[PDB]
């Protein structure tokens, strides 16, 4: 488990070193804010139907009462260029907020806890996560258990024993085609079907697909091991 | 989950075929591009939204040819192969129930409704044959009554309660999927939240086109009429009015569409979160998958949306 | 020998599941995966 | 105790395992019965 984990942290370095594309969602935000400011500055060069976009060129060339009409064009277009920028940036800020609220939720539920929420902390079942800072962002290294080498088995919902029907306490009944075992749902660890691994409910008539097999009881040998000792006692006590 | 990808040739909207008008629109600089960029950003985000919801499997599971799901009858929510479009009986009710010169165009989604139905088929066949396990890793088959028993055990009800009632639980489930057909056949109103998105986008485009007929204090709203009736140095003052009102009519549309795209995004993130936590898992989050304790959910495709059939104890 | 192709996209590899009324698959082994998720 | 715990495998593999007893509640419930059983055999030396 530690070697698989250490190996996987090794692949994170290789991935984050090798491609440029890995931080694509963070670079895209730096690019949007750069492009919106490039646009906001470019609109200083636009005429808006004045005789020039250079404000001092207007005021050098024209006397006050005429220049007011040219300058008013530039004011009108520039002010619309800011209202466009601020609207775009407010709408963007709401998207970055929604991402920050998600990142804060993942800090709380993935780093400060363990999550039962499927696919909320990457593919697999969540074990833990480690935060790492990025420029304008966060990276979470999610650590997850993934079931790797499946094998098929025959299975049944219950074991029929003494007409009482038995169900698993935890896990599932499985068979290799000769013997029946109880095992945990996400890792093949077979065990003898004991009265401690199972629980009884009702009789065997009702359950669809129930199977006949033995259920063991550890009291059975731990009391027959006193039967033969007790019988030896009685047989020896015929000797006096 | 998404809305209609709309692109506008701004230059055709503001100055439809008039080269002199287009020479005037260049006096406003980048605004003719900035709005195509914004509309392209919305349009790409619809394919993003649709993949975050439906593409939660990189592998396409199929249902077995035999239907021994322990008595549970998925025939109304699994595909019908006999149709040209491989859609489930319930998905055809959903598809039925949601109903030039100006420079506007509608781009197709990257995924046709046939591919959304194929992803939804895979999510559902994964759920029916393998429970939550295809969410975690490779799909592990399990008999559907043993999956339901694990479900029951998740809501804190002991698994003997499934097996001792399995015909009743299947009859209640079959009856309840029965009522889903009856609801989705009978009323028009059940699909209201998808029809409302289709209506708002149609209403915003109706508004955007109607503003082309507005005068903005020019002597006419017809651009070619202004250029026919006036010589260039006078016409430029009338055209600057039409350019100014039209450009403001587009910035109003694109602002409304960005704000509305942020709401469809929020819904697509919720829908993707429900695909993850309701279809690919069992949720202990109360009321997140309808009223009751969550057993499992089945996704269904709808026009520009998703339907989840949540199953609850 | 290179060119730009155009094609209908595959949604994934197809993979029919080996279902039966009495068959289960269980993992004999696991892999600890570490995956980066990046957020603005 | 055997009720508060579960067994799997043997003591060679677990890094940092410790030696202590685990109690069995059946052990007094059977050996209180063994000293009783011994008394019943010893009383049967009196006839
Ligand atoms: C299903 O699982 C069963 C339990 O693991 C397994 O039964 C066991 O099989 C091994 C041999 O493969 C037996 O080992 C014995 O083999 C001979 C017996 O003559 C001796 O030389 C050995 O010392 C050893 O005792 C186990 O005893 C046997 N267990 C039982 C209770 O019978 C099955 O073989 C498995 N079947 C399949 C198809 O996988
Ligand atoms: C699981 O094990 C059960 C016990 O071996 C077995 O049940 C037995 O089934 C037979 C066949 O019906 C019964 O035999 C009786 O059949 C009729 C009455 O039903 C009589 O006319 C016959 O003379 C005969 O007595 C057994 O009585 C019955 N035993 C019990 C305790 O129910 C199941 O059939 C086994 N199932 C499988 C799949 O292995
Ligand atoms: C925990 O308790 C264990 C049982 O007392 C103990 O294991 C014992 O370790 C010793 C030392 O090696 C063994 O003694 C034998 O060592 C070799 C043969 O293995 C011989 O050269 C010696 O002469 C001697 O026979 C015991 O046999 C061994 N017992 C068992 C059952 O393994 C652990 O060492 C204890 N650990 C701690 C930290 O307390
Ligand atoms: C577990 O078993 C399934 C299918 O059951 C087997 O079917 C026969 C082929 C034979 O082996 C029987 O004794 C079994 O009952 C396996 O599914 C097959 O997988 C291969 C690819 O690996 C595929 O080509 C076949 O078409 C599949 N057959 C069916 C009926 O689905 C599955 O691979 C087995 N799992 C493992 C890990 O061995
Ligand atoms: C699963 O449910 C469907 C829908 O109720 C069943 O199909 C109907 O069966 C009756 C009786 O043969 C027909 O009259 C209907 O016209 C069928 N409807 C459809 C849409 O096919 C189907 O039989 C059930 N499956 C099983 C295995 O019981
Ligand atoms: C579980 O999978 C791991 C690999 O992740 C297996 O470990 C390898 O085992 C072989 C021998 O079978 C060794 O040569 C390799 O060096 C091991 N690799 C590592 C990373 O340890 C392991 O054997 C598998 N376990 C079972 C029971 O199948
Ligand atoms: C000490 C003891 O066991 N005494 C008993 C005695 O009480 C009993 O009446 C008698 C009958 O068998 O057997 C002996
Ligand atoms: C499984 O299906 C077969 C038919 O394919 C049937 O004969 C058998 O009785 C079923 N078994 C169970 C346990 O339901
Ligand atoms: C039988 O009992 C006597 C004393 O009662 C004892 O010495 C002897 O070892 C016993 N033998 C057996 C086989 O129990
Ligand atoms: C704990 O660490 C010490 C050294 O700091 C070492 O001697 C000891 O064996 C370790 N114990 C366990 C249980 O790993």
């Amino acid at each position: 488990i530690a070697n698989q984990f250490n190996s996987a942290i090794g692949k994170i370095q290789d991935s984050l070193s090798s491609t440029a594309s890995a931080l694509g969602k963070l670079q895209d935000v730096v690019n949007q804010n750069a492009q919106a400011l490039n646009t906001l500055v470019k609109q200083l060069s636009s005429n808006f139907g004045a005789i020039s976009s250079v404000l001092n060129d207007i005021l050098a060339r024209l006397d006050k009462v005429e220049a007011e009409v040219q300058i008013d064009r530039l004011i009108t277009g520039r002010l619309q260029s800011l209202q466009t920028y601020v609207t775009q940036q407010l709408i963007r800020a709401a998207e970055i907020r929604a991402s920050a609220n998600l990142a804060a939720t993942k800090m709380s539920e993935c780093v400060l806890g363990q999550s039962k929420r499927v696919d909320f902390c990457g593919k697999g079942y969540h074990l833990m996560s480690f935060p790492q800072s990025a420029p304008h962002g966060v990276v979470f290294l999610h650590v997850t258990y993934v079931p790797a080498q499946e094998k098929n088995f025959t299975t049944a919902p219950a074991i029929c024993h003494d007409g009482k029907a038995h169900f698993p306490r935890e896990g599932v009944f499985v068979s290799n085609g000769t013997h029946w075992f109880v095992t945990q749902r996400n890792f093949y660890e077979p065990q003898i079907i004991t009265t401690h691994n199972t629980f009884v409910s009702g009789n065997c008539d009702v359950v669809i697909g129930i199977v006949n097999n033995t259920v063991y009881d550890p009291l059975q040998p731990e009391l027959d091991s006193f039967k033969e000792e007790l019988d030896k006692y009685f047989k020896n006590h015929t000797s006096p | 989950v998404s809305m209609t990808k709309t692109s506008v040739d701004c230059t055709m909207y503001i100055c439809g075929d008039s080269t002199e008008c287009s020479n005037l629109l260049l006096q406003y600089g980048s605004f003719c591009t900035q709005l195509n960029r914004a509309l392209t950003g919305i349009a790409v985000e619809q394919d993003k939204n649709t993949q975050e919801v439906f593409a939660q499997v990189k592998q396409i599971y199929k249902t077995p040819p035999i239907k021994d799901f322990g008595g549970f009858n998925f025939s109304q929510i699994l595909p019908d192969p006999s149709k040209p479009s491989k859609r489930s009986f319930i998905e055809d009710l959903l598809f039925n129930k949601v109903t030039k010169f100006n420079g506007l165009t509608v781009l197709p989604p990257l995924l046709t409704d046939e591919m959304i139905a194929q992803y939804t088929s895979a999510l559902l066949a994964g759920t029916i044959t393998s429970g939550w396990t295809f969410g975690a890793g490779a799909a592990l088959q399990i008999p559907f009554a043993m999956q339901m028993a694990y479900r029951f055990n998740g809501i804190g009800v002991t698994q003997n309660v499934l097996y001792e009632n399995q015909k009743l639980i299947a009859n209640q489930f079959n009856s309840a999927i029965g009522k889903i057909q009856d609801s989705l056949s009978s009323t028009a109103s059940a699909l209201g939240k998808l029809q409302d998105v289709v209506n708002q986008n149609a209403q915003a485009l109706n508004t955007l086109v109607k503003q082309l007929s507005s005068n903005f204090g020019a002597i006419s709203s017809v651009l070619n009429d202004i250029l026919a009736r006036l010589d260039k140095v006078e016409a430029e003052v009338q055209i600057d009015r039409l350019i100014t009102g039209r450009l403001q009519s587009l910035q109003t549309y694109v602002t409304q569409q960005l704000i509305r795209a942020a709401e469809i995004r929020a819904s697509a993130n919720l829908a993707a979160t429900k695909m993850s936590e309701c279809v690919l898992g069992q949720s202990k989050r109360v009321d997140f998958c309808g009223k009751g304790y969550h057993l499992m959910s089945f996704p269904q495709s709808a026009p520009h949306g998703v339907v989840f059939l949540h199953v609850t104890y | 020998s290179q060119s730009i192709i155009a094609y209908t996209m595959s949604l994934g590899a197809e993979n029919s599941v080996a279902y039966s009324n009495n068959s289960i698959a269980i993992p004999i082994n696991f892999t600890i995966s570490v995956t980066t998720e990046i957020l603005p």
